[PDB]
Parts: C-alpha cells; structure tokens; sequence
C-alpha cells in the first residue's frame, strides 16, 4: 500500500479541491506533502486528447447516413419494421459507445507513459524503481534549476554529475 | 536526501464516469452523440435540378403584377412550365371561350399546381356542368402515369379520317361551338319524313413521338351521350344511340352502344355527356356512331413511361368568391407516388383575392433550397441518421429514423481523465 | 564500455495500417476475407441421395443409343423411372395408339421431363385436337401436388360398378376404340322410332393404397361432352345430355348437366369433349348420365401429401420438325414450389433430330453434383456465405445472401508488424 | 526522448531502406549506429505469427454457412429483408474486423516480450533499466561470442565474470 | 527460458497435482522447488472477482427484458420474422461474451500486479530485476520472520537492516 | 544466499477455457447465460388489476356452493360481473321464461364466460329452434367490439314510437307472449272478411350516453320472419310481408321487403325467425312494415370504441347430459383480439355434473398471478428474453424469443485463471 502521494494509474477524488494533472511529491520517511499543477507535461496531453477527438469525430461522421437513398411510392405502413431496425442499431450503438470509451481511456494513458519516458531521459539518474508513475530524486544532487527543467520542462541549469 | 514524486491524477467538482471495456473514463462535461432532425413544413427537392414543375397564373413569370401575385419565388417559378389562366384539364379537353397551352417537360420529379382554373366557377355546361369526377379521374390519371415516366407532354392534334356524310357540329350550351378534343359531327337524319341516316365509322392514328417527346402511354378521354329513353334519342336519330371505340385488330376498347346497352339516362330530351379516361398505346384505331352523333377524341397526353419518380401536387383552389371542388386532393390521395401540399389557412392573395397567398408562400419556399429527404410530412437538408419520429409513408433520399433523444449516447466533454485497472479509483 | 542495443521495427516499401480498437497493424499486403460466390446454370439437386426423376426416352438408360440420345449422364439416369416415348399424361389417360406405363416412386425433391410425347405433333383426337388446356392444368396440378408430397404413383384400375344396359363404346377418331382413364359405355337410344332409353347410374371406388403407394389424395379427370344444342342432342338421345359425378355420401363434385344448364358447342353434330381436373379423397363414389352416352373415369394419380419438397421440371419440347406446345413452362411459372428449366438454342439431337441437345447436357450436368443450394437461377456446391447479387425467388438448401465486393473486409498478409501506445509511429 | 534508436514499442517509416525486425545498436556516448536482421529471433515472432493466423482462419470458417437451410417454395419476392439483413450483418463484419485487428495486434507485441525476457535470462548482466525494448551491456565484459549467443541465438562462447 | 519456476503471466497444465494460485521458488544457482498454496491474498483476487461478476451480474440484467411489449391482436405469423431477430440477436450475444471474457481476464491480471506491488512495498529489500511476477530476497538478510510477513501476510517480525 | 520466487498460476483437475478479445480465461465450472422460459397452460392478465369479466353460474360469488361449483377462484371472481343462469345472449334477446341481467363494465382486458346458458338443451323456439348461428354470429360482433373498446354496457331499454293502428303480440312457441329485444305488434288485417290493414312506420332512438357508459357503437339484432311463399302471407296479410330498418336521412340499413325480393321460407302456414346483426352509431331511426307484423328492436349491448385489448373466452359448455354448441370456440376464432381457452377433457363438476371443473379450475387459477406476457399458447410471469419455441399468433406483454440452449452462452464458475501473453499457457 502507497502513502499519500500514489501512481499515475490511480485517480482520486478530490471534490472540492485542485483536480486534473499534478505533481504530488514528499520525502522519502521525512517531511510532507506538496502538490502542484502539471500544466508543462499537460502540453503534450493536451495535444494527444486533440488527436483522440479527431478520430472520436470520424467515427461519429462515419455512422451518419449509413442508410441508403429511399424511393417509397406505396402508401402502407412500415412503422413495426422501422421500429425492429432501430432496436437493433440502438443496441449497436450501444456496445460501439463502450468500445470507443475503452479505446480513448488505453490511448490516453498511453501519453502519459509518454512523459515518464522524457522525463527519465532528461536526468540518467531519475531512472529508479518506486511505484507505477512515481519517481524518487536527490534534492541534494539536483536543484530547483534542474528539477524545474526535468518535469517543469522550464530548461534552467541541468543535473551535474561531479 | 531522498524525496518522491508522484505523477497524479485527481477529479474534482462535476465529473461524469463513461464504463467501457478495457477501463472506464472521467470526463468534467458531456454532450449528446448525435442530434434528432426535424421534417420541415412545405414542400423542396432532391438534386435541385432533375425537377420540373406545372403552373398557372401563380406561378406565371410574364404575369405583370408577379412578385405580389406569386406563390413562389422567382428563382423557383424559372423550373416552371406556366401560363396564366392554364390548367391540364383546359388543355386537355380545349373547350370554347378558355385558354389553350402545350404543357410538356421532363424530370425525375414533376410538381403540380394545376386545377383551379376548372373548378364548378370555371361554368363549362357542354351536356356537363360538374366537371369534379371527370377532373378528379383525369388528375388520378396524369398523376399515376407521371410518377412512372420521365417526359410528358400535351397532345393537341392528331391524325384522323372522317367520312363525308357527317359535318362538324356546335352546341348553345358549349358557348357557340364545342369541345376541342371530343370533336362533333352529325348529319341530317329526321325520322319523321322517314331520313335515316348512315352508322359512322371514323379512324384516327395515335403517335409514338411528338417532337422530341417519346409516347409509350397516351391518356385519352372516351366521350359518349347518355340519354334517358328509346322515344328519346328517336326524336333525333331512328336507331339507337352509340359511339364505341375499335383497336387497330377490331376489339372494341371503350364508349357506349345502345342497340344493345339499356338507356340510363335522367336529363329528358337532352343528353347528359360522360367521359371515361382510357389509357391507350400508339397505333391506328377506329369509332362506330350512330347517324345523329360522332365524337371523335382529337386530344391526349402523352407519357414515355421510361422511370419511376416523385410527384408533388398542390391544391389548387380559389381566392374568396371563386367555387372550389377538391378533385386534386383526392385524385393524389388515391393515387401512389404522390405527395400532397394543402392550406391550413384561408386563401388570403395580395394581388387581388386569388393571388399571391401568404401561406403557400412559407410553404412553397422549401423549393429553393436541396433537400437530402422530401417525405409526405416535410423536407430537410440537414443531415444525421435519427428524428424524433417516422415520417408518413411516402418518403424518397436518404431518410432518417426514429429515436428518442434520451436513448441516444452521450460524449465527454472538457477535462477527461482515464481510469486504468482494478487500482486506478481509490476513495 | 556501456552499449545500447535496442529490438526496432521499421516497415518498408508496400504497407497497409489496419486500424483496430486496442492498436492498429502494419501488413504489406492484404487480400479479401470471403469470395463472392456465384450460381451456376442448370440444374442440380440436394443431398444426392433422396431424390428421384420421371423420364421420357431421352434419360432412358434402355435406349440402344443411350450416351449419343441421352440428354443426361449415366449416374443421374438411373435415379430416373424413365420410358422411350414415356409421358404422365399418356399413362394418365391411356389414349390409344400410344404407349402405356406405371409411373411411380418416391422422393424429398422430384425432376420432371414430362411433355414431349403428347405435343401436338402426337395426334390424339378423341373428340378434341387442341390437347394444351389439358395438359397445362393436367401438368399444373401433378407440379402442386408432388411439391407437397413424398410418394406418387399411377392409377390404372380401380373398382367398378356399370349397369347391365350399357355396353363398351367406341369412336373412329379416336382410332378404333377410346381411352383408358374416361371409359365410354352406351345403350340404345332412337328418337326416331321412339326407342328411348334409361338415365345411366354407376359406381367406383378410389382406394386409399395402391401397392405399397399411400393415397391420400387422388388426381382424377372429370369429363364430358359439349353439344351445340337441345335439337343436336336430341337427334340421338330422348331428354337432354348430361355426365355428373356425385360423392359418397351424395352431393355433385363436377361434371356437365344440361337438363339444367344450356348447351354452349360449337361442332355440329358431332361433340367436343372437355375434361376437368378434380382432387379427390379415397372412397366410394357415384356417377349418373343420360342413356346415350355414360363416361366413367378408370384412372388417376396418387399422392400421399405428407411433406412440402422441390421439383425441377425441365421444358419438354420436341427436335426440329415436331409442333410443340409451352404447357409444362406456363404450368410451372403458375405454380409454387417449382423450378423451370428451359433452353436458350434450338433443340438439336445427336441420335437423331430429337435426342440428345449439347445445351441440355451442360444444364442438365449439375444431377451429378451434390449442392449445398439450388435456385431458380442456378445452384452452387461452392462455400461462402455471399454471392454478388440475389438470387430468384423459389430456392432451397443454404442460401449465400447479396454484398459488394468492396465492402468485405481485408485480412493481412505478408510481414505483419504491431502498432502499440501513442508512441508507436515516428516521422 | 530517445535518439537514432528507440524501443520496441516504436515503428519507424523507412520505406526505401531495411524494413522488418531488426537490432538497432551503438555506444552511450560513443561509436555510431549499427542495424542488422533479428532474423534469429524471428523464428519465434513469425511462427506465434502462424498461431495467430490460425486463430484468423478459425474465426472466418465460424463466419462460413451461418444462415439456415431454407426451402422457400413461394414466388413472391424478399429483396427489401435481404437487403436489412445484408446492411446489419455488413455492420458485424465491420465491427469484429476492428476488435480483431487490435487482438492480433497485442498478441504479437507480446511475443516480443517472450524475446525480451529470454534475452534477460540468458545473462544477468542483460537486466538494466533502458528505454522499452532497448538494453545496455558493457563491451569490456562481453564480446561477440557472448552477444552472438545472447540476443542472436548462435549460442557461441557464454560470458565470462571472473 | 525460466526453469521449473515461472511468473505470473504464465498458467500451467497440472491436473492431478496442486492448482490455482501458489509460491513457487527456489535458490538461485542451487536447491529444489518449493511450493505452497496463496490461500490468503485469494481472498483478494477472489473479492475482486466477486466484483468482477458484479459486473456480469449487471451486463446480463441489461440484456434481459430488452424487446418492446407487444399487443399482437392479428392471428397472423411472424415466424420468419422472429427467426431473422434470433439470429441476429444470437450473434451479438457471440460478440459481448468474447468481449466479456476479455475484459474480465484483464480486471483479473491487474489484480495480480495489486499483490507485486504491495508485497514490494512491505521490504525494500523485495525491489529487483527478475521475471514478470517474480522477484528475489537473500535468506541471509530476511528470515522466516519477515517472509511470512512479507507473502504470507502473518504480519510476523519485519526485516531488521541493522 | 539468494532465492528466487514467483507467483505461479497452476490449472487442475476439471477446467474449460473460455476465449475472448484481449487474453482468453480458464474456469473449473461454467453454466448457461439464460434459462428458456416456458408459457403455462391456461388463462392470465397483465397488470392484474386493469382487467374485467362478464360471469354465468361458476363465477357467481353468491352462488350457495361456490368453491365446490367454482371453476375460479374467490380472488379471480372478484374481478367478474356475474349472475347464476345468465349469459350475455339471454340479456341481448330477453327470451320469456330466462333469467334477465344488466351486465357491464371498463377494462383493458375482458374476459368472457359466456354461453352455456344459451346452448341447445336451453330449448327457446320463438319462431327458430336452432339459435347457434345466431349464437356465433352475435358473440363474433362482442368480441370483435370488445378488443377495440375499454367500456361496455348492456342497454336493456330504449325511446321508441309506435303507431296507435298495432297492439303488441304474443306467441304460443315463446311460452305466454314475445322476446324482450324485437317487440312484436299487430293490428286487425283479415283478407278474407277484406279488411285490409295499413303499413306501419315507428321510430326508435338509440342514446349516445347510458349513465356513466359512453355509446359510441350499438350492437342490435334486425329480425323479421321468414315466410315461403304469396300465398301462406296471403292467409293473414292482404299484401307482401315486409320488415325494415331506416335511418334518421331515409337510407334502408336492414331487413327485409317481400314486396320487391322473392320469398324464401320452408315451415308452412307458420314463418321462421332471422335476425342479422347490425352494428349501429347513435341517433333516431325509424322501420317500416307490412300490415300484420311489425318487429321493432328494443334492445342492444353499447360500446365506447376507446382503445384496442386482449379479450379472454372460454369455452363455455356443459356437464354431461346437455347438449352444448361450439358458437363460443367458432366465433372466437374467426375474430382477431380474443385468446380462446378451451377443454381436453370432458366437463365433470363437483357440485352437480354441470359446476367445479377440475380442469377448468387449473387453467383458469392463472388468473390470480401477475404475468408478464400472455398467449394463445399459455402464460408467463417469470423473465429471460428467451424460450424453446415460438408463442402462438396473438400475444400480448413482454415476449419471449426462440432459441436453443445449446446456443445459449456460457458463463465461468468456480476457480478462474487469467491468461495474458503468448507465454502464458506451458506443455
Ligand atoms: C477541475 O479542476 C481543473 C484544474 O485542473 C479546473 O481547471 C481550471 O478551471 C478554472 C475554471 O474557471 C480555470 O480558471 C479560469 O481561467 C480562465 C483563463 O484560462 C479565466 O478567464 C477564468 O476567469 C478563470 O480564472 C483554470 O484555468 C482551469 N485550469 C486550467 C489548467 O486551465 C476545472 O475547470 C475543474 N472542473 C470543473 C468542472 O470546473
Ligand atoms: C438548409 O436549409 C436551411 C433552411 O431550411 C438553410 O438555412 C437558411 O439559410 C439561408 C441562406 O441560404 C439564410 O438566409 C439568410 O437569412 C438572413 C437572416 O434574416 C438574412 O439576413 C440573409 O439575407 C439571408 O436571407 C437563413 O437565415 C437560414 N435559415 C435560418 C432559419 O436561419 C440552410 O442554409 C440550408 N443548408 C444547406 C447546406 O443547404
Ligand atoms: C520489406 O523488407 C523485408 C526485409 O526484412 C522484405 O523481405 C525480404 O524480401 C526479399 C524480396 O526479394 C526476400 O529476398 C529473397 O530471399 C530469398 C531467400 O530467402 C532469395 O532466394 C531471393 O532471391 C531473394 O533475395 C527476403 O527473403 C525477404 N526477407 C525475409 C526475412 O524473408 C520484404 O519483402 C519487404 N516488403 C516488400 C513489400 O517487399
Ligand atoms: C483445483 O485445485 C483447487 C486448490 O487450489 C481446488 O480447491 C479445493 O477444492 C477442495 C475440493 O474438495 C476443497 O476441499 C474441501 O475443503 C473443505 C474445507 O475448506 C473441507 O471441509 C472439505 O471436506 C474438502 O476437503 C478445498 O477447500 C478447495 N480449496 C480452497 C482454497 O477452498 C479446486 O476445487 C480444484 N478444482 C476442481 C475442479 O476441483
Ligand atoms: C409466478 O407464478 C408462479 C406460478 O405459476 C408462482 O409460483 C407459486 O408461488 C406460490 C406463492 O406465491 C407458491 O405457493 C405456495 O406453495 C406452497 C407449497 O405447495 C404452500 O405450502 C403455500 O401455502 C403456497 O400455496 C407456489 O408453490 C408457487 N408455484 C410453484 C410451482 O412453486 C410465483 O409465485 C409467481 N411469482 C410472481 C412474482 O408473480
Ligand atoms: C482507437 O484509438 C486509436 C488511437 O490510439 C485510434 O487511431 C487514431 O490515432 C492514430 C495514431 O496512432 C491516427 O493516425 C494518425 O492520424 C493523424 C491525424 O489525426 C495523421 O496525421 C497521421 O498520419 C496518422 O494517420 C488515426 O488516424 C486515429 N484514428 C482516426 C479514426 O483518426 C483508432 O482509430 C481508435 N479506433 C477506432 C475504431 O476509432
Ligand atoms: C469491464 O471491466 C471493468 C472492470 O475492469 C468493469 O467495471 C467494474 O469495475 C469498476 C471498478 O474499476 C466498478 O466500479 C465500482 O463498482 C462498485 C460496485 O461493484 C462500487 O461500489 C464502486 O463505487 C464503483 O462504482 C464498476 O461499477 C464495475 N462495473 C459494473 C458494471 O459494476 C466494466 O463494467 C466492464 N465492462 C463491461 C461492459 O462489463
């Protein structure tokens, strides 16, 4: 079990609190929490949610008039039938929302591993073992400078390893 | 020293959660997938140019009070085959002291504004002063030919032989003539001083072409007398009353004989005319008469029966103080392929009473704009595959169907935030 | 020294990226997931092995010139009961100067060639020329009741009863005596000399078995003469012409009596004979006529209606030189559960004029085959579950249903390589 | 970010050069980029390739002769229910096309992770924290012998440590 | 290749032997296998099971009562009609099943990854390189004690570091 | 010294390996998604409150012995409008000598006991013997209005008009005087003495409201006798026999006038009754009659016409020794709406052979349970959207599909295993 500051995999509810995308850091048995936005990595998010609504956009376009061009002369009824066609693209459209829902969340999620990756190439020694989406550093090593480059991506003063 | 840091992700204030497979997703807003279209009022078209339309003096472009008079708009009434104070029937039957035109056109769609100008007010009294059954099964006809063919056009002369013993004819109820299509000829037969006449037999020749219009159906009017009794028609004529139509092999295809048929009449010593539409092929075909009486057909439509299309037809009734019967309402009602636009509102003209009508205005105005889907409830040009509910039977494009706005799927919107494995939500 | 090694892909040249839902897959060909299946010409039956044939002489395996003659193979012959110069309706009303046969088997779907041999070439004139009414409803009625049968057997005897005053007939248009199935019987009658007759009565029974065939409906003849007149019946008979058949229990189920109705002929003194096809139960019925003229129907066929199945029934015509008739076609295209086959070239025969056709063979080459559908427009052995258009509407077995080509789906093929995450394409 | 080579994950165009699977190496800080065929590490990929592709075949033939033996003897004509049912089953076709792209898809990225571990077990000095997909060993401790052995499976001379 | 032990990826055929969930392990270089039921963390797998088919439950509730109430008055049939409804609603219940098992599966492997986690978290010394599911200690630094702690949750005397 | 240890997932003993989209999974046991439903034999409702039924003696509530003499039960005949001996047709035609009821109600579903009391062994003979068809025909026309309306009324009285020249009849076949619906009236007429009655005229008015009961349709009988011939009318009248019925306008709507159709009796010096039913709007109607018989109806079953509903009948017949019609079974079936629930065994009572069914008792004990769909093949009240077979034609609810089990999914039970990879399943 994870203490106070938990994993990117993990979703809290903070209510009536700061929300979306933050750097949730403390010390290693010492000191408390602090928590701040992650606006700088959220650039490359951002963009990414962009993408997955596009392709969101042409799948809707693509389920827009699907059903071919009509001629009805005759004057009867096909109300019962119109009526079993759209019982069975409602319960279509019901699984292809679910499907969609799944697909958006593993992709987004998939950019998030994508800052993880930066983040890590940016210092060779920010690559540690600690918990899905946590991270552990030296402030003695790096200073504010370095750390505000690394995953503020502010690009003042990096990491001297001597 | 050593300090964590923590990627994290925390939902906050209004948050919906979307399930899926293959995790779930948060999301701050959310909106509707699709939104339901909705038919419009008034009548439009597909393709806004394989359509053509039949007009009057509503829809007359050379009318000098137009822009007023008109019950459409100048841009619509150009797709128009017009003529002020026309109408089918007018042409088709030409009786005297009314207007005479050759309306023709093609197209996948046909529009019709046409009855009005032969309504019970019109006052033609040629052996017939209600004209609505003749009218509506005249109508039925045209339109039923029409939602299956691609041209059409107005008939007005054809190829005929007469014999000498008959001259033409003219009748004081009929103005000071007669008919242009049912054409009467008789000679002199009086039974008292023992002149009996001659039986008749005329031909006419039905064309497969007019011009560049190609007929494969001819729609023609099949006329005869219906007199009351034997000592009736034998003031006039010593025999018996008839009119039969022959084909080119010799079968008889329409009219009346009374040698044979008993007198049904109920209009005394003069006669009460019929006429029965016939739907008639390309050919030489032959009429038998009776000494008294020849009415050869000398008018027609012609159909090329080529395609199946849409028919729109428009009640054409009068302004204020004008008699008005329902014929092309009913004729289109009882015929398929139509659609019918009818007034909910008074006929209320700017012009004068009868013309320039506000209501068939914000009806007739659909006309200038592409429509994806014209239906017997409405049109639309704007697209998605739902609406609130089924539009009335006949339909043509690309038709929405019916779904209810609370069943349809919802999308995130704003802030979205994924939910991963079993871990992700913690409380 | 520290070296970094990494396992890359990298896709080159021709690539297609086919999208998924989970990642999406590089592939450097791709090719279609099912082939539209097509129907083939002719004909060709289910199961191979619960089916059965009624043939004429050109699918007689006991022809001399069987192979040259026949219009089928070996294989599918043998499934046929066949005969040279065969035909149902020759052994249904046994004419004479013909052939005579028990036609008879069983099956879940039965193959017809019947026709050819009474066409009217073959010359039958027992008091009527024109054999192609007869035939067709004839034919007609064996086509609805083997679609709704298992078992079918002829009938060429059943019991009797005739009475002592009555003797035999025979009739010198009719060769030298008259037909098998209507059996004519007469006493004497003279108006003349006043030597009048008795009114005939006479019995039959239809039996509900016939060997090991269930009979549970029968297909019989009613038939009788038409006279011109009172006056033309009247030079041979006292009273008025009439053949009736009554029911068991003693109601009228056909025939002709004109002591009630009129006399509607047309050939003098001599008759016209018409036939009527009747369905009838097994049991025991009844049959009344005037003196002169008694005609008691001796065969029928049996059907035991117990399972609906196909029948393919093949245009029966005659080699160049020989009139034929279109009554197997008109019957089968009027009746349901059928399919016809018919010819697109002359019939043209190796054996002689009339045996032996090179298009028939092709048709005719699919009764070998075992398909897994058969349709009014071919039959298919072939898998798949699409075909690139509808097929007619009667068919059988697993139909394949309409798609375009360019909506299938493509399958990958070649070198396959993997999208994953966000990360996975550079450029 | 990573540089010339990057991971597993990754697919790069290079659509007039060498396509496929192949071994992108060079030194950290040092001797530039070599590329040469994984060909002996594709004896694996390509036949979980033919596992998978037997699947496919499977999941078609269960597509094959779906519809019922009919026996329709009436002439009237059922093209209008035909044409819904050819329209809805082209929708399912659509459907389990996409959800089998993507299973395809991850069944073979985890064959590449069967290379990964087997890679990792055949030396110790193999297992390091790098970039997914990618390695770091030293060149003092194994020569050709050893790396021939490890990830090109020619299992020449194991590596030495002491 | 792993030997006679394997991660958590893996399932093997056993059937008359020891089944489910067990520890597998073994000295590195050295001694036999041992191995031992995981009776108490089922509970946990297990639980979420349970949760799992909640889930089900749910799904399968959703796909009753679907069709609309009828008031069919007419002796007319629809037999052919409600064969051509089966057959299409029979294969949607195919494709939702599939789906079913999949994403059940993969609720299910993520809880495994719950136990990696929190027995990694309860020592230090549990943090290493080794196989997916499997991990590595030294029985001259944690002994019975901290073991049973550890991934036998008996909460008994944690790992001493001085 | 190190140790490695893994979490190994081991599979035993009995398992199943169920496949899927994104890792397969392995599971001990498995059972079925769904469990087919099955309908139950006999009668239940919907909602089990908006429902209404019309009762005879076995539905009666004050019936001395009624749990013994009960086909229902006490809660089932709550619901029901009953009376010991009555029956719809005996308040429709108020025969002397019959009990007499005012039967009505409102309900989505009717339910319908009706006609035992008016079966054969009843022996009415006011003019016919044989009531059945009359039976069949006026239980049609219930039924029919029935399942289009929510509220129904007996109308036992109506405003009428008779003239002063006719007295009111009686009939020695009708016990001591006439029917209670067509009202017979006479006035002097004896051809022989030549005193030569008048035609009558008499008006009726059928009323739009009976108290609460809203009339928008009327069920009425037009009757009139039936006589052979001129001359057996000529005995008692001067003139030609003649009933018939106007409306308000002056258009005949029924009857019968021997004064311009032939005659068509068969019972002598004596006529036979006929009585047409007749469905009729509310307003002033007037009849018309020959001198000797005026028959004016005076009676009618009242109709809202609201909304359509199921319509429950039951078999209604008796005990052993009285002879008992099928019009019941008859007119149901040849009506849409109405679900008939009849009897496979013989109807033996409890508290004489003609009361308590045990049959009847556990078919209609449906009747106390809610069901969730109802059928002309039985009943249900559990869910599952699925059952073995199709439901017969009319059904009403929340319907069950057809489906095999063996098609039916499979769920995992027991012990699960994930796999993942494709490392994950070892031999
Ligand atoms: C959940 O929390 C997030 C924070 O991660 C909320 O985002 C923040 O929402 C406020 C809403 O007013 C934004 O402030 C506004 O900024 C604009 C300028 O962009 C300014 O014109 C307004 O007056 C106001 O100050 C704030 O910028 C935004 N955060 C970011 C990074 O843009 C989010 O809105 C919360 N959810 C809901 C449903 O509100
Ligand atoms: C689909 O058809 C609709 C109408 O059914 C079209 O909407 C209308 O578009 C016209 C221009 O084509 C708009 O006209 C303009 O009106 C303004 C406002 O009074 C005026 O200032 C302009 O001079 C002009 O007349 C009209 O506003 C608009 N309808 C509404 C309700 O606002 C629509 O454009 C069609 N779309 C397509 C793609 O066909
Ligand atoms: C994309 O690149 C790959 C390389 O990884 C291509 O695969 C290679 O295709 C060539 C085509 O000529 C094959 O070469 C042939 O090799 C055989 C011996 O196996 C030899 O006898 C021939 O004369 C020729 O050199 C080669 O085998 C193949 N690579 C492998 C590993 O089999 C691939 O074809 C490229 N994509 C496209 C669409 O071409
Ligand atoms: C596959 O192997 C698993 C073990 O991981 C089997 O589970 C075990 O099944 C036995 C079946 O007899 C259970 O034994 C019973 O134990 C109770 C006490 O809990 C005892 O009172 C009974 O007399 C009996 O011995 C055992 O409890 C159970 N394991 C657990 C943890 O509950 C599993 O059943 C095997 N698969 C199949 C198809 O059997
Ligand atoms: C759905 O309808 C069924 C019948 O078709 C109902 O089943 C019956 O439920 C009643 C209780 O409501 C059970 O009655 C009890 O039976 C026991 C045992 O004989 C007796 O001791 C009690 O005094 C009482 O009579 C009855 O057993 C049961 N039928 C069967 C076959 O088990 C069911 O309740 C209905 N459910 C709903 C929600 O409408
Ligand atoms: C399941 O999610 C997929 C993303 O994880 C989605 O594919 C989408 O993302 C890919 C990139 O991985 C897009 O491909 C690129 O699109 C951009 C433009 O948006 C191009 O510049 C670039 O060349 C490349 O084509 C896909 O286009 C994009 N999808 C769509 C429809 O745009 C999958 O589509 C999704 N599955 C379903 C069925 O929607
Ligand atoms: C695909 O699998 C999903 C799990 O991987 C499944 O969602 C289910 O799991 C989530 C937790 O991640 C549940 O959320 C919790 O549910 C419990 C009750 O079971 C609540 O107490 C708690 O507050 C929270 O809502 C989901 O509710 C649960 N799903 C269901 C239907 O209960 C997905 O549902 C599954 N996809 C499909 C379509 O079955």
């Amino acid at each position: 079990i994870d203490d106070l500051i938990i994993g990117v995999l993990f979703v809290a509810i903070v209510e009536t609190g700061i929300g979306g995308y933050l750097l949730g850091s403390r010390k290693e048995s010492g000191g408390g929490v602090t928590k701040e936005s992650a606006e700088k990595g959220f650039e490359k998010i951002g963009n990414d949610i962009q993408i997955l609504k596009s392709s969101i956009n042409i799948a809707i376009e693509k389920l827009n008039d699907r059903i071919s061009h009509d001629e009805q002369a005759i004057r009867d009824l096909t109300l019962e039938i119109e009526n079993a066609r759209s019982e069975a693209l409602l319960g279509e459209l019901g699984i292809i929302r679910a499907l969609l829902v799944g697909n958006i969340s593993i992709g987004l999620q998939e950019s998030l591993w994508e800052l993880a990756s930066e983040i890590t190439n940016r210092a060779g020694d920010l690559a540690v073992e600690v918990s899905p989406g946590c991270w552990i550093i030296d402030n003695n090593i790096c200073d504010q400078s370095c750390q505000n480059f690394i995953f503020k991506f502010n690009e003042t003063a990096p990491v001297p390893t001597i | 020293e050593k300090i964590k840091i923590c990627l994290q992700k925390q939902v906050n204030s209004s948050f919906s959660l979307h399930n899926g497979f293959g995790g779930n997703l948060y999301a701050t807003e959310e909106k509707r997938m699709f939104e339901l279209v909705k038919p419009k009022a008034g009548a439009s078209v597909l393709n806004q140019s394989t359509w053509i339309g039949f007009g009057d003096s509503r829809t007359d472009k050379s009318n000098s009070a137009f822009p007023r008079s008109a019950d459409v708009s100048a841009k619509t009434a150009d797709k128009f085959r017009f003529l002020s104070g026309g109408s089918l029937m007018l042409s088709m039957f030409g009786p005297p002291g009314k207007v005479d035109y050759l309306y023709q056109g093609c197209g996948k769609h046909k529009v019709f504004y046409e009855g009005v100008n032969w309504s019970p007010h019109a006052a033609i009294n040629c052996y017939r002063k209600n004209w609505t059954d003749i009218k509506l099964n005249f109508q039925k006809n045209i339109y039923e030919l029409a939602s299956q063919s691609h041209c059409m056009s107005l008939v007005n002369a054809l190829d005929k032989t007469i014999p000498l013993q008959v001259t033409a004819g003219t009748a004081g109820n009929c103005n000071n003539s007669f008919l242009k299509n049912p054409a009467l000829y008789t000679q002199e037969v009086k039974p008292s001083e023992n002149k009996c006449g001659k039986e008749n037999l005329a031909f006419f020749t039905l064309p497969t072409q007019f011009g560049t219009y190609e007929c494969k159906l001819h729609l023609v009017a099949s006329c005869y007398f219906i007199y009351d009794s034997k000592e009736v028609y034998n003031k006039r004529g010593c025999d018996n009353y008839f009119q039969v139509i022959y084909d080119s092999f010799g079968k008889v295809v329409g009219g009346l004989d009374n040698r044979v048929s008993p007198y049904t009449g109920n209009s005394g010593d003069t006669p009460t005319m019929q006429c029965d539409m016939l739907q008639l092929k390309p050919g030489r075909y032959s009429v038998r008469s009776s000494p008294r009486f020849l009415l050869m057909p000398e008018r027609s439509y012609c159909f090329d029966m080529k395609e199946k299309g849409p028919v729109t037809a428009v009640q054409s009734i009068w302004g204020k103080g004008r008699e008005s019967d329902y014929a092309v309402d009913q004729a289109c009602l009882s015929t398929p392929g139509c659609m019918l636009i009818q007034k909910q509102k008074p006929y209320i003209g700017e012009a004068d009473d009868h013309h320039g009508d506000q209501e068939m205005r914000e009806l007739l105005s659909g006309l200038d704009y592409e429509a994806r889907c014209i239906s017997q409830s409405g049109w639309v040009n704007e697209t998605s595959p739902f609406t609130e509910k089924y539009l009335l039977p006949p339909k043509f494009g690309r038709c929405p169907l019916a779904a209810k706005e609370e069943s349809i799927p919802k999308i995130p919107d704003g802030l979205l935030i994924p939910t991963s494995g079993t871990d992700t939500t913690v409380t």
